[PDB]
């Protein structure tokens, strides 16, 4: 199997296989420490960031991608964004704070 | 809830059910509105429904 | 000999027994109001359940 | 400078209790309707759980009636229906709200055992509940009159005491009740009365909890938020979008359970407005009341109650704090995976004509991961029109494509992985190679790393999009930049099976061969000799040879001299690149000693020579391997021809013993071991006979009669030389196999006398199927249990990284060799190496420094120590660094994938944890277990007591439940008398003095002693050394380097002692408490500065103690964390893996402890 | 399956770990070759459209 | 585990007493279990499923 | 022993302890206690060994 | 001779483990409940755990847990308080539904009668019918009909 | 290829500096403002950076100066046309 951009899931933005596309592989807990190991951090953040869970940054690159030019503008992920509301529609109050 | 109704004799009167255009005949209106009422009624599916 | 193996059968006679009681529910439920020579052995047991 | 305002890049975070009006901020709207949308055109009911005048338009800058459609006409809001044109997307995002008609209680407040509302109020809960549901009245603020406060009444006791006080007496009872209890309240009150009582009354039960409530108090102050908050006012509604209504095939819908749930409250409080303007009696606004109770706390958290169920469906529906919890054990999404684009994975081959940077990636996975990249070049170079061309031409395949392909991969690294992933090697990055074939090809060198085998494991592809990422992987998840174990500095390149016993039949020698006893020039006629087939690969033959060596300063030496030597030697030698000796070539070459050459070739020659050379090694390794014909027959297995023999005299044994069993010299027991032990020796007798067979004895003759060497037998040459087999399973295939055991334990006497050579009969198996079985359950088992303890280990670890560079302490652990019973079960050499001295250390003569202070001692210096007599070294540890969260690179030590000092910001206790669990399927008290509870500090069963205090001691007292001992110290009181159990044997001398953590009995200790009583570095050194006889027992090779940063992680916390600071009692960082002494010892107080005592915790425990919040949510138990965290107003300011991870930034280690270090700069700061 | 004949040798590396090296004669022969069927649906529904 | 009268142990860890227990159990086919069982007390109880 | 831990006396007061013990929080009836008892293991329809 | 919940506890506390199952019948018969149980393994395991490794502080997991012995009845579900009480209103009689009904009228009439005393509340409804016959209103909004 | 970085790694010690250096420079080359300061084999933007690194002739120091130099490369051409904002008076 592989993908490089395919369908995603609605309830939280993450690649999910709709066509026999086959949606993208995990990345888990055990390999996030294998980059945590490694002094790779860009690595780690377009991991869990712009090539899966940002549904702005996925995009932003892909433009980057083929501009020619590799970078990337990560922004918050969808996932934590989602836990932030379901955090605060309780009688909960989280912000985020300074500059 | 008619239509339930009718679906009681013709469930075994009929060997398996009336036809899905057959209690429209039984009914007083255009009996296309079968398909549409049946489809419509129907509830939603948890969708936290385990697979 | 303290280990005991069922098949295909006995199940499906398992699940047709639980069909059977949750039918004979309904088949008591109706004869508690029922009218005399009207309503047969029809309008009482079902197909859906079993 | 103004601030800012709009959004920046924030810091932190921050949770507390949310206002009514705080909450109606995020609304922006009021859903005051159940219905969700209306049942023919599907568009949302205005005002209701689905709607788009409160929510967002159902379609991309479109409004709702559809008056204005236009991409121009967007911040207007239509006269129709209010309704702002923009993207569905804030649809998303929105939130809006509830007016509940009566004050409910928040359910996750309410109850979640520190019953907050509770304990704030000092009311039990069920108190509080008889009340909530008007079970009950509960008097507030009852004045002076007959009354407690908190005091709570009945119906007839509310309505006496009413009839007595009409007014200075109030009593309600509700949620109402509970409101005006806390809005009542008064904490600086409350606080000036609890810091007397704490002063007047003298009792530990008194001032303990008298203490603790005013702690609790004060820091509800601090923490701005206000009691009245805990019982809901405006309740929240998710955003449409995160709870989704959409349809499906059929025409039937799909949607969330939270829908159903906010539809019940909305329902049920609508009906309370009702109830409330049509004036019903008490009886039902009551039970209205409780049914909206219920229905809100269904939603919040329906985990609690009796869990409501779903619509037509049995199973419960998931609420918000099912939603926030998730499931499958603790998993926060960020945790448990996440789906990634630019991926792929499929089955695995070989491929041994690769160069170990790079990995054969198939054709077709290859043009379908690089699809954007693809694109790009082609419209780059002007080969397509635009985007939408290069697509229809990469899709359409045409033939330039391939070439632009062979263009993107060439620099551009790819990240391979498996499926266990343990040890960071579980990942790495290869240089791709176009394939045609659907499998991805991995060098064999690497398949040690992986713990890959070729029998249809599976392997994924990453792709490196950005800049960072492809500099990342090959800066550092680069194949040929990890050479070396980062668990001990021994090469993980090491050829595996074939290759070895390809340098195995190449290096070695036979009795009498061709060309034995010629000469020749050098290696390259030597070769030519063989090639030729005029010399036998395998021949004694002394040749010319020029071995090199660097021994010069800086500088290469060459030397030449005759060598005795083989043909098959001399050809390898060339291969063996420059300053290496040729002693190390001349050797027979097993799998230890062809380790040990690479080690060498790296630990001189550099990386990119060991490298190569490991390259061509494999290679020539496979080759000779083939060229060898090295095959396995029915007859290379050779049964011992005695084997019958002493089957027969052990068969004599037994009935033997079995005769004395039948005239009663003997008893039952006796018996069963005297028939067990004289069968366990035939085993071995067996084994020792076959093994001589299988071993010397070829016998052939050079120009004499006879001679005898080691076996050319292939069997024994696969055993022998490591490419696999060993004596166990040999042992298993010629000579008898065991005695196999039952499921029980009772090992059965008959044993299995055949062998897998020989027909097993039907009993034998029966029985080896067992022994099998298990076997394969706790291989497959002690997998989930690795797996745990590497979570564990993790979790305990992470934060710690390599911070400062190096902190100066002199401070440090004495490293010997570990000398048990017999000589050195392990070496000095080998625990020194790689780590920096504390100190200066001198030979036998002094005023002599060979190893200066704190340098890095290495390979060169190791054996410099070993030149002299030297028997102990002083160094520097993680434990003993004086560097506060963190660890100074100086302390840390060396290893690493390189042979150079570890780096600066560095994650070691991650590689530390994955070290120490990677090789934990290997381990089976003792065992694995015996790791855990280690790591655990856990108390042994029947533990000895250490004397408390040095000085005579005394049996004191008579039996009751324990014989008191009482100590005598010297100089000082004797307080201290243990109440020691009598019914345990003692050790101590009642007549003689003991020192403090000497053995007052026998039996384990508990390492909690081990620390308070002898020392820190004696209970590191116990730890270390205990989980070190564990794994080396097992034969596993761990540096004491990570054990060590796990201790440090063990004694993190610490409990006061002296006061003039902190509070006394308090567990406590060692670090905080540490830094706020060292800044005490000078300025403020001249020192004011307060004594502490080091704790020892387990791994699991300290674990629990974390500063972010959003980091322990994640692991601990979340709804419990999310409260205790909101009460307390509680700060994250990251810092953190974890919660960067969970967030979604930068790690604060690695390539990102830059930024994070300039940020963390920046901020407090101008 | 089909029995064939088969050499016990290390093949340059080729058949490295538990891998297996066939010859061209095996897949040439289609012997090894195999037959599948799959399914596929099409459905016709009904949309309000 | 087939319908009747089944009598156990649990033996060692139970209450880490090495005093034993002994339990016996009645399992119908259909419907609820009958269990009796001791304590370290030597006191009969009995629990329905 | 086991008679000197029973907090029961009659079979009433038994058949009181054993509903409670099957169905709690709830007040127990004779009816309900003798319906019970007897339709746990003594009943045809709910209990069979076959 | 009694108090029950020290029981299961003190022995919980001494062997040190105790199976899922030997907490639940060990406890005090005032609390059944299923969910009950769910914070009390945490409870009972963050002091001495068995939940078939834990915090050593134990303190105030024992003092919270006896409070939670203490509100250990009310066993909540709404249904039940409001069967209760309800449970306790007694039935009517015959009569006195006859008295209840009498009551009503008397209090209702005078009201009527009140509003009839009032003269504004006459010139209102003479105004509101003078914008009847105006069509500014119908007759349906002013009256439901007079006695008839 | 670039088989071993530890010449790049020699060179500057910190070794995720040189993840983060050579970055800067392989930008500077991708995006173009640049141009690489040894022969191109062909290497992407990647390897070349690293060569450059190899032989000493970039590196955080240099490049900062490089950029520090260009603030006031534009700086002098701009400097009419921002004197030229005096209507801020
Ligand atoms: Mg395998
Ligand atoms: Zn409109
Ligand atoms: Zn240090």
């Amino acid at each position: 199997h592989a993908r490089s951009t395919g369908s995603y899931s609605l309830v939280t933005q993450q690649p999910l296989g709709g066509k026999a596309q086959f949606g993208g592989q995990r990345f888990g807990e055990m390999e996030v420490w294998a980059l945590e190991a490694y002094g790779a951090a860009y690595t780690l953040q377009e991991m869990l960031t712009v090539k899966s869970d940002d549904v702005n940054g996925r995009t932003k690159m892909y433009k980057n991608i083929v501009d020619g030019n590799h970078q990337m503008e990560p922004g918050m992920p969808e996932s934590f964004n989602v836990l932030l509301k379901e955090i605060r529609s309780l009688g909960i109050n989280i912000e985020l704070e300074d500059e | 809830n008619k239509l339930n109704r009718i679906s009681r004799q013709m469930l075994q009167e009929m060997g398996r059910e009336p036809t899905p255009e057959e209690l429209a005949e039984r009914m007083l209106m255009p009996e296309d509105k079968i398909r549409k009422v049946l489809k419509i009624a129907k509830e939603p599916i948890s969708m936290e429904t385990p697979i | 000999g303290n280990r005991r193996i069922r098949s295909v059968g006995e199940m499906a006679e398992n699940q047709f027994r639980v069909g059977l009681v949750r039918v004979e529910r309904a088949v008591k439920e109706r004869l508690s109001l029922g009218d005399l020579d009207t309503l047969m052995p029809q309008d009482m047991i079902n197909a859906k359940p079993i | 400078l103004k601030a800012q305002t709009k959004t920046e890049e924030f810091d932190a975070i921050k949770i507390a209790l949310a206002s009514p009006d705080m909450i109606r901020s995020w609304s922006f709207g009021e859903v005051k309707k159940p219905e969700t949308i209306n049942y023919r055109t599907f568009k949302p009911e205005r005002d209701g759980l689905f709607c788009a005048r409160i929510f967002g338009p159902v379609k991309d800058y479109e409004c709702l009636c559809g008056k204005y459609k236009r991409l121009k006409h967007r911040g207007v809001i239509c006269e129709k229906c209010g309704v702002e044109v923009t993207q569905t997307k804030v649809r998303r995002e929105r939130m809006g709200h509830i007016e509940l008609a009566s004050p409910t209680a928040h359910i996750w407040f309410l109850k979640s055992l520190p019953s907050r509302i509770g304990l704030l109020l000092d009311m039990p809960l069920r108190d509080i509940e008889r009340v909530l549901y008007f079970e009950s009245y509960v008097v507030i603020e009852g004045g002076m009159t007959n009354l407690e406060r908190q005091q709570i009444l009945t119906e007839e006791q509310y309505l006496d005491a009413l009839e007595e006080f009409g007014d200075e007496f109030d009593a309600k009872m509700g949620a109402e009740a509970i409101q005006a209890l806390l809005k009542s309240m008064d904490l600086e009150q409350e606080c000036e009365q609890l810091r007397e009582e704490l002063n007047e009354t003298n009792s530990e039960t008194k001032r303990k909890k008298l203490t603790k409530r005013i702690k609790l108090l004060e820091a509800f102050v601090q923490s701005g938020n206000k009691p009245e908050w805990m019982i809901l006012t405006v309740l929240p509604v998710l955003p449409p979008d995160l709870r989704p209504l959409v349809p499906l095939d059929g025409g039937r819908f799909a949607t969330s359970d939270l829908n159903d749930l906010y539809r019940r409250v909305i329902n049920r409080n609508n009906r309370l407005k009702r109830l409330l303007d049509l004036a019903a009696p008490d009886i039902i606004v009551r039970n209205e009341k409780r049914m909206l109770q219920e229905a809100v706390d269904a939603l919040l958290d329906n985990g609690r109650r009796g869990r409501a169920i779903t619509g037509s469906n049995k199973r419960p529906l998931k609420s918000l704090a099912d939603m926030i919890k998730g499931k499958q054990g603790r998993f926060r999404q960020n945790l448990l995976g996440k789906r990634v684009d630019y991926s792929g994975r499929s089955v695995i081959t070989v491929g041994p004509y690769l160069r170990l940077h790079q990995c054969g990636l198939p054709k077709k996975m290859a043009l379908e991961l690089f699809k954007p990249f693809i694109y790009g070049k082609l419209e780059l170079r002007g080969l397509a029109t635009t985007i939408k061309a290069a697509k229809k031409m990469v899709e359409r395949e045409e033939a330039v494509v391939w070439d632009i392909l062979d263009e993107v991969i060439r620099e551009h690294p790819v990240l391979l992985n498996r499926a266990p992933t343990l040890h960071r090697l579980g990942i790495q990055a290869f240089e791709p190679v176009l394939i045609e074939g659907k499998a991805i090809q991995l060098h064999p060198l690497v398949c040690a790393a992986y713990n890959a085998d070729f029998d249809g494991d599976q392997m994924a592809v990453h792709v490196p999009l950005t800049l960072e990422a492809q500099l990342e992987a090959r800066a550092l998840m680069m194949s040929t930049n990890n050479i070396l174990s980062p668990a001990n500095g021994e090469p993980i390149i090491v050829p595996s099976q074939d290759v070895v016993l390809g340098l195995y039949y190449m290096t070695r020698d036979c009795v009498n061969a061709k060309g034995e006893g010629m000469v020749l020039t050098g290696p390259k006629e030597a070769e030519r000799l063989y090639r030729s087939g005029l010399a036998s690969l395998h021949a004694r033959v002394k040749v010319r040879i020029t071995e090199y060596e660097k021994d010069a300063n800086g500088e290469l030496v060459a030397k030449t001299s005759l060598k005795d030597t083989t043909v098959g030697r001399a050809i390898l030698w060339m291969i063996v690149p420059k300053g290496l000796p040729y002693s190390i070539v001349n050797q027979a070459l097993g799998k230890k000693a062809i380790s040990k050459m690479l080690n060498t070739c790296y630990r001189i020659l550099g990386l990119k020579p060991t490298v190569i050379f490991a390259d061509q090694i494999m290679y020539t390794g496979f080759a000779y391997a083939a060229r060898s014909g090295a095959s396995v027959g029915i007859d290379d297995m050779v049964i011992p021809e005695k084997k019958h023999e002493i089957i027969s005299e052990a068969e004599a044994e037994v009935a033997e013993i079995q005769e004395q069993f039948q005239s009663g010299l003997v008893t039952a027991g006796e018996r069963y071991n005297k028939v067990i032990d004289i069968w366990a020796a035939a085993n071995d007798r067996v084994s020792k006979a076959m093994m001589d067979n299988l071993q010397t004895e070829t016998v052939i003759n050079r120009d004499g009669q006879e001679e005898k060497q080691v076996s050319f037998n292939s069997i024994y040459m696969m055993a022998d030389s490591g490419a696999r087999g060993s004596a166990a399973q040999i042992r298993q295939l010629a000579g008898m196999r065991g005695l196999m055991a039952k499921p029980d334990g009772s090992i059965i006497e008959t044993p299995i006398t055949a062998n897998f050579r020989e027909g097993l009969n039907v009993l034998q198996y029966f029985i080896s199927t067992h022994g099998a079985r298990k076997g394969l359950a706790d291989t497959a088992l002690k997998t989930a249990n690795s797996g745990y303890l590497t979570r564990r280990l993790v979790d305990v670890a992470q934060d710690l990284v390599v911070t400062e560079d190096d902190c100066g302490t002199h401070e440090g652990i004495m490293m010997t060799p570990v000398i048990e019973g017999g000589d050195v079960k392990e070496p000095l050499r080998d625990r020194v190496l790689g780590r920096v001295t504390a100190e200066d250390v001198l030979k036998p003569g002094t005023a002599d420094i060979l190893v200066p202070r704190n340098t890095l001692l290495h390979e060169q210096w190791c054996d410099l120590l070993e030149e002299n007599s030297v028997d102990a070294v002083k160094v520097r540890s993680v434990v003993s660094c004086d560097t506060d969260f963190g660890v100074c690179a100086h302390c840390y030590g060396r290893d690493l994938a390189r042979g150079h000092i570890i780096n600066k910001g560095e994650a070691i206790g991650v590689i530390a944890a994955q070290s120490i669990g990677e090789p934990g399927t290997q381990l089976t008290t003792g065992g694995l277990p015996r790791v855990a509870d280690l790591f655990e500090a856990r108390r042994p069963k029947e533990p000895a007591i250490l004397a408390e205090i040095s000085g005579i001691v005394s049996f004191g007292k008579e039996t009751k439940g324990k014989r008191r001992l009482v100590i005598t110290p010297v100089d000082g009181s004797d307080p201290y008398e243990e109440m020691i159990p009598k019914w345990r044997q003692l050790n101590v001398f009642e007549g003689e003095r003991v020192e403090r953590g000497d053995v007052i009995s026998d039996g384990p200790e508990a390492p909690h002693d081990i620390l308070r009583l002898r020392g820190v570095h004696a209970v590191t050194r116990y730890i270390v050394n205990e989980v070190q006889d564990v794994y080396r027992l097992q034969g596993v090779k761990i540096n004491d380097k990570h054990i060590e940063v796990i201790v440090r992680q063990m004694l993190r916390k610490a409990t006061i002692v002296n006061a003039g600071s902190s509070d006394f009692l308090e567990g406590e960082q060692v670090e905080y408490s540490r830094v706020k002494i060292a800044n005490r010892e000078l300025e403020a107080n001249g020192k004011v500065g307060a004594t502490y005592s080091r704790d020892l915790l387990g791994i699991t425990k300290a674990s629990l103690a974390t500063e972010s919040f959003i980091s322990a949510a994640s692991f601990q138990e979340t709804t419990r964390v999310l409260t205790e965290a909101a009460v307390a107003g509680k700060r994250d300011e990251l810092r953190g893996l974890k919660e960067n991870v969970i967030v979604g930034r930068l790690i604060p280690a690695g390539t990102g402890y830059a930024y994070h270090q300039d940020r963390m700069r920046r901020r407090a700061a101008g | 399956g089909q029995n064939m004949r088969v050499a016990f040798m290390p093949w340059n590396g080729y058949n490295f770990e538990d891998s297996i090296l066939v010859s061209e004669r095996v897949v040439q022969e289609d012997r090894f070759t195999t037959i599948h069927i799959q399914e596929l649906a099409c459905v016709s529904r009904d949309t309000k459209l | 585990r087939s319908p009747g009268v089944f009598f156990d142990s649990d033996k060692g860890k139970t209450h880490s007493s090495g005093k034993v227990l002994y339990n016996a159990r009645i399992i119908p086919y259909r419907g609820s279990w009958l269990d009796f069982e001791f304590d370290p007390k030597d006191n009969l109880f009995v629990r329905i499923d | 022993e086991t008679l000197r831990v029973d907090p029961t006396n009659d079979r009433l007061s038994a058949l009181v302890e054993i509903y409670r013990m099957m169905r709690p929080g709830e007040p127990p009836t004779r009816e309900a206690a003798e319906s019970l008892f007897e339709n746990l293991f003594f009943s045809e329809d709910r209990y069979d060994l076959s | 001779p009694q108090s029950q919940l020290k029981l299961l506890v003190t022995r919980g506390k001494e062997q040190g483990y105790l199976t899922y199952a030997e907490v639940n019948d060990h406890l005090p018969e005032d609390i059944v409940d299923s969910d009950q149980i769910e914070d009390i393994i945490q409870m009972i395991n963050d002091m001495g755990i068995q939940v078939m490794n834990t915090a050593d502080e134990d303190a105030a997991e024992a003092a919270a847990q006896v409070l939670s012995s203490v509100e250990s009845g009310r066993t909540t579900d709404p249904v039940r308080m409001y069967m209760r009480e309800m449970g306790t209103v007694e039935l009517l009689t015959r009569e006195g539904e006859i008295d209840i009904a009498k009551r009503i009228e008397d209090g209702i009439n005078q009201v009527q009668c009140s509003v009839a005393e009032y003269p504004e509340a006459i010139t209102y409804l003479l105004e509101q019918y003078d914008r009847v016959e105006a069509e500014e209103a119908r007759l349906s909004d002013l009256i439901t009909g007079f006695v008839d | 290829a670039r088989v071993t970085v530890q010449d790049a790694v020699e060179k500057i010690g910190n070794r995720f500096d040189l993840v983060l250096v050579a970055a800067r420079r392989a930008r500077q080359m991708q995006v173009g403002g640049k141009d690489p300061l040894v022969p191109e084999e062909n290497d992407k933007t990647t390897v070349i950076a690293l060569r450059e690194i190899e032989e000493g002739l970039i590196n955080n120091q240099i490049l900062d100066v490089r950029e520090r130099q260009e603030q006031q490369e534009q700086e002098a051409a701009e400097l009419q046309a921002v004197t030229a904002i005096a209507e801020g008076r």
